[PDB]
RNA sequence: UUGAUAUAGACAGCAGGACGGUGGCCAUGGAAGUCGGAAUCCGCUAAGGAGUGUGUAACAACUCACCUGCCGAAUCAACUAG
């Protein structure tokens, strides 16, 4: 069954402007600037008004297949617009039940490696995507900081920190040690 | 059975507003309903607490009451959780009756707190068995006549956060009541007067 | 608090037993009773009811009073030996009678269907007279 | 020796999960059907064992 | 295809109540709503099954079915054969 038509717009809020090239949205918040096409999925993507910043897509007979990926552009847009002017914090606790788990971040947040993983003498090196940085939590005891601008590149980053912490051969019910995030959080809490 | 409970719930409001003129709207807080059959309990020779669904009684009053106007100033009114109270005695005493009869409800894992409570230091004269549920709330204590005592004054719960399981079952086992609260009366209607 | 509090309940009754009851069992629970607490609170509870026989024990610093606490179930299969109308009715009125009650017509169908297993007045049983109940409806007021 | 909130979170990743009673995948304790190919997403799901 | 729900506000999420006799009776060693046998009532109701599961020797503490709050427009089930 083919629709008309579905459609469904998100509003921009005014200190982030949106500049449409094809497919590609660039977003313009204050925190930087992030840009991500969307050339795979056929759609219609317009900016809607002057006053306060509207971006409509359509998707002109499509299938319920393809009427998915209407929601799924714009709550990426969401996802991405939040990103640039409130930015993403996954707090990370860090659980162990005899080896105590020492990480140490490298420079500039850009390399952080895991040395004390339930006692082996291997070190656990594990680089976090561009323009992601990690830091450790001040505010209690072991808990990894990571910020940035898009849920992606975070996101992909601390299940990277979340897979390279695992335990082999063991039981997984027991041996509950490892790094796994804490809540999906932001910045500026605004 | 659906369509008969509705209509009889229709009369039965029906019938009782055009027998009992004055009412309270009645928060229907997180109230147990242990407390909900002894608030009855002990208003069962004065009057009748009565609740439903919020649109439930509202087209009662918009549906079957053109006849009498002047109660649809409620109409803004019934957001939420509410209650009615139908007593045919005075205001005030009924209004505190409701009020100082509150239970001592415990500490829900998972509801957030209005109020601050700190134990102050005592011997609970509990079992000495179950001293580890202390070491992981972080206090330490030490066995008195072989008993649990607290060596000092630290921070149980302060308001508005989320409570820990641990903490909650230990909140019960010392017996201290914890943040508790009951049917709390927002406001009043009495033959067509406002008052909160 | 009253010197004494070993409020906790039993549900053994009727027959002495003696070994068969569970105070040892339960009495490090408050180490008054012992083997002669039992002796001592079942002559009391001995009989009405002869049955299971759920009791509430308030201690007496060595001693307890064994007030049955008055369910439907432990009387009404303990005066069976039926009409019992008034037997089940004055049961009725010499319980706790909160019930959550409202009325008297409300507690008697309490009582009176509670015996679904324990039958009622004659050939009929504790739900036809419920339907239509009539008789006695404001009888003990 | 784990604090029992942090257990809790382990145990979110580790233990609440749902198995594939035909291919022993693992699932998020709200699968209703397996998300793999291999055993044709059947609804045949059983709870992870617990260690209790 | 058949059936079901829905502005007398569905559905899904998010949050509350989830009871008195009664820790119902025969089971007992402990079963208290949930190892087993029968029943199904009352009141209050907003609903509460003298009990859908986790579980405790049991308790208990949860979850459920059932109602209520927020949310305001359609939604759900069982089948069928391409
Ligand atoms: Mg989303
Ligand atoms: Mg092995
Ligand atoms: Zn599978």
């Amino acid at each position: 069954m083919k629709t008309i038509l579905s459609n469904q717009t998100v509003d921009i809020p005014e200190n982030v402007d949106i500049t449409l090239k094809g497919r590609t949205v660039i977003v313009k918040g204050p925190r930087g600037t992030l840009r991500r096409d969307f050339n795979h999925i056929n759609v219609e993507l317009s900016l809607l008004g002057k006053k306060k910043k509207r971006l409509r897509v359509d998707k002109w007979w499509g299938n319920r297949k393809e009427l998915a990926t209407v929601r799924t552009i714009c709550s990426h847009v969401q996802n991405m617009i939040k990103g640039v002017t409130l930015g993403f914090r996954y707090k990370m606790r860090s659980v162990y039940a005899h080896f105590p788990i020492n990480v140490v971040i490298q420079e500039n947040g850009s390399l952080v490696e895991i040395r004390n993983f339930l006692g082996e003498k291997y070190i656990r090196r594990v680089r976090m995507r561009p323009g992601v940085a990690c830091s450790v939590s001040q505010a209690q005891k072991d808990e990894l900081i990571l910020e940035g601008n898009d849920i992606e590149l975070v996101s992909n980053s601390a299940a990277l920190i979340q897979q390279a912490t695992t335990v082999k051969n063991k039981d997984i019910r027991k041996f509950l040690d490892g790094i796994y995030v804490s809540e999906k959080g932001t910045v500026q809490q605004a | 059975d659906r369509a008969t409970w509705k209509s009889n719930y229709f009369l039965k409001i029906i019938q009782l507003l055009d027998d009992y003129p004055k009412c309270f709207i009645v928060g229907a807080d997180n109230v147990g309903s242990k407390q909900m059959q002894q608030i009855r309990m002990s208003l069962r020779g004065k009057a009748v607490v009565l609740m439903g669904k919020n649109t439930m009684m509202r087209k009662a009053i918009r549906g079957h009451l053109e006849n009498n106007p002047a109660l649809e100033k409620l109409l803004p009114h019934i957001r939420g959780n509410v209650g009615f109270v139908f007593t045919k005695e005075d205001l005030t005493e009924i209004r505190d009756m409701l009020l100082a009869n509150k239970v001592p409800a415990a500490a829900r894992a998972g509801a957030i707190a209005p109020c601050e409570v700190t134990v102050p230091a005592q011997n609970t004269g509990l079992g000495p068995e179950k001293t580890s549920f202390f070491q992981a709330l972080g206090i330490t204590t030490k066995i008195s006549r072989g008993t649990i005592e607290i060596l000092s004054d630290v921070q149980l719960i302060k308001t508005g956060d989320k409570v820990g399981a641990s903490e909650a079952t230990l909140l019960n086992m010392l017996n201290i009541s914890p943040f508790s609260f009951g049917l709390v009366i927002q406001q009043v209607f009495d033959n067509g007067s406002i008052y909160n | 608090p009253n010197e004494i509090k070993v409020v906790y309940l039993r549900c053994t009754g009727g027959e002495v037993g003696a070994t068969s009851a569970l105070a040892p069992k339960i009495g490090p629970l408050g180490l008054s009773p012992k083997k002669v607490g039992d002796d001592i609170a079942k002559a009391t509870g001995d009989w009405k009811g002869l049955r299971i026989t759920v009791k509430l024990t308030i201690q007496n610093r060595q001693a307890q009073i064994e007030v049955v606490p008055s369910a439907s179930a432990l009387i009404i299969k303990a005066l069976k030996e039926i009409t019992f109308d008034e037997i089940v009715n004055i049961a009725r009125q010499m319980r706790h009678r909160s019930l959550a009650r409202e009325l008297s017509g409300t507690i008697k169908e309490i009582l009176g269907t509670a015996q679904s297993v324990g039958c009622n007045v004659d050939g009929r049983h504790p739900h036809d007279i419920i339907d239509d109940i009539n008789s006695g409806a404001v009888e003990c007021p | 020796i784990i604090e029992p909130s942090l257990r809790q979170l382990a145990q979110k990743y580790n233990c609440d999960k749902m198995i594939c009673r035909k291919c022993y995948a693992r699932l998020h304790p709200r699968a209703v059907n397996c998300r793999k190919k291999k055993c044709g997403h059947t609804n045949n799901l059983r709870p992870k064992k617990k260690v209790k």
